[PDB]
């Protein structure tokens, strides 16, 4: 690309940003190279966690800066300075010099960080000082970078404290730092499936922990080993990534080919539960409670794809998946992928105006019907309607896709999305000129990262005009007192703001280095445990929702 | 635990909810 100060001055945007926030989330009470999740955007001061006796506590949680790492590293390509990467690898390095417990795993996470002022390790929710992921998705390849053989051991700590049982994979959530390391945890062989698909939609009862949004973060992780490690040291995790990966593919439904949010259902184990309302799993499956009365043997938790199941399965799981077909060239994790998100698409989307339905994985929808009774999914009255992503994030997956294997039904279905996102007209088929919208008003990341997966398909460049004018209309509208914000009336910004990447991968794309910056994956990370008067608190609304 | 509470997904809430 031919070069303009517009696209500087996107650039320097992130520059600003950066200089503050190593500047504006250094402690001044201990100065040391950890950093702020988030700053305060009146006082310029990293944010705090209240506790219910009033205590306070500056939050620092590597967990939820990964973001910002791949930042640092995605603008030393941009600007073939070093200082950025060079300071990842400062703030990296301490983290994991000091604030990695004996078995391996780190101290960040749901219910674990690093007091910035004083050093010590805080749990926000009390006796619940445990290791918690969700769809965080790691830098990985970077950790490694900085320290192979602590990112080699927090991998296996990882899957040893969170995988309760080895024949059925459940996953707790909840892992203990007092578990004990072991070296050879992915030497385990592979045991058989308990899927049986003579009995699907109904699938084995275990404890039932085998959510995707659990799963994901553990099958990135042992491949992640596989990728980065010496074979010995990785042995018998890509296999055991493999497995678990595959038991959702087992378990997909039977005559739709839809894929299921989890593999197993939860033992009806104790009676009675207090109410329709006490949802615990020990009751028995979910969904059999609150929908098995009406619709039978469809209503298993595994085959629900509302309620934002879809999103952990279609675009957070999706984008996984596709970036390990890509990295190992495996054509098999591939078509996969693509089969899903096209028996998905073909029950959920609708055509004629871009909303995904809510239903379950035999296609039956239960959009506008009001819940019978109270349950996990809501209480009685709620009424889930046809629904369609403010930004396009479902959309990122299917182009992904496309670029890997060029199904035209893809194209169809990311043509009829962009076109409803207001893009315009991407045109009949890849080789086609698009006729795009210059003056698209509703941008945000995923438009960027988008519109560079389609500038990668197509070759045409139409879509970086397209990219640049929408990249220039997010910083006007998200770069608001030297941070990005999702809305200018909020008081806190947080560290792990994509916009810095998506406006770096942009820079990338016109100085022709695009696969060489960290790929966006869509891990996030949030804290959760009591909040001043608040029993059951994330930081997510508590302070990033505050207005100033 | 002691407070129990679930990971649905949906549940942390993201600025993107309806
Ligand atoms: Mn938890």
């Amino acid at each position: 690309a031919d070069y303009t100060e517009q696209d500087a001055m996107r650039v320097q945007a992130v520059k600003t940003y950066i200089d503050n926030v190593l500047q504006e989330g250094r402690s001044q009470i201990k100065t040391t190279p950890l950093l702020a999740d988030g700053i305060n955007t009146t006082t310029r001061k990293p944010v705090e966690w209240i506790y219910p006796d009033g205590r306070t506590a500056t939050i620092s949680n590597f967990a939820n800066q990964q973001n910002f790492l791949r930042a640092l590293t995605a603008m030393s390509v941009v600007t073939e300075d070093q200082r950025y990467q060079l300071e990842a690898v400062r703030i990296t390095r301490y983290f994991m010099d000091n604030f990695i417990a004996d078995n391996g795993l780190f101290y960040w996470g749901g219910h674990r960080f690093v007091n910035l002022d004083t050093l010590e390790l805080e749990g926000p929710q009390n006796k619940n000082s445990v290791h918690e992921l969700k769809n965080h998705y790691p830098y990985y390849p970077f950790l490694y970078h900085v320290d192979p053989h602590a990112t080699e051991r927090y991998i296996k700590a990882f899957w040893q404290a969170h995988v309760e049982d080895w024949q059925s994979l459940d996953m707790g959530r909840h892992g203990s730092y007092s578990k004990n390391y072991d070296d050879k945890v992915f030497h385990r062989p592979i045991p058989a499936s308990l899927v049986d698909q003579s009995k699907l939609p109904i699938m084995p009862e275990t404890k039932g922990l085998t959510f995707i949004n659990a799963g994901s973060d553990l099958i990135y992780a042992a491949y992640q080993l596989d990728w980065l490690a010496p074979s010995a040291n990785a042995q018998g995790s890509a296999a055991w990534g493999q497995y678990l990966m595959t038991q959702y593919k087992l378990a997909k439904h039977p005559k739709t080919g839809a894929p299921v949010y989890q593999f197993t259902s939860p033992k009806k184990r104790e009676w009675p539960p207090q109410s329709d309302k006490d949802t615990n799993s020990k009751y028995g499956d979910r969904a059999a409670r609150q929908f098995g009365p009406e619709l039978g043997n469809i209503a298993r938790e595994g085959n629900v794809l509302f309620k934002s199941n879809d999103k952990s399965i279609v675009f957070n799981n999706a984008l996984i998946e596709l970036h390990l077909a890509e990295q190992r060239n495996d054509a098999a994790i591939r078509e996969q992928v693509v089969d899903a998100l096209l028996n998905f698409y073909r029950l959920a989307y609708n055509p004629e105006n871009g909303t995904i339905k809510p239903i379950f994985s035999d296609g039956t929808s239960i959009e506008g019907i009001p819940l019978a009774r109270d349950g996990y999914y809501g209480p009685k009255g709620r009424v889930f309607n046809a629904h369609k992503p403010k930004t396009e994030e479902y959309l990122l997956p299917i182009l992904r896709a496309y670029r890997l294997q060029a199904d035209p039904e893809l194209w169809q279905l990311a043509a009829n999305m962009t076109h409803h996102y207001g893009w315009g007209s991407l045109g009949n088929d890849a080789k086609a000129k698009p006729t795009l919208n210059m003056q698209l008003s509703s941008v945000s990341p995923m438009t960027l990262f988008s519109a560079i997966e389609l500038y990668q398909i197509t070759q045409q460049p139409e879509y970086l005009e397209f990219a640049r004018a929408a990249a220039d209309k997010l910083v006007e509208k998200r770069f608001v007192r030297g941070y990005f914000l999702a809305n200018p009336r909020y008081l806190n910004a947080s560290i792990d703001a994509i916009e810095p990447l998506a406006l770096l991968t942009l820079d990338a794309t016109l100085k022709g280095k695009t696969a060489q910056v960290a790929p966006y994956l869509s891990g996030s990370g949030y804290i959760h445990g009591e909040f001043a008067g608040k029993e059951n608190a994330y930081d997510t609304n508590e302070i990033y929702k505050q207005t100033r | 635990h002691h407070h129990h509470h679930h990971h649905s997904s949906g549940l942390v809430p993201r600025g993107s909810h309806a």
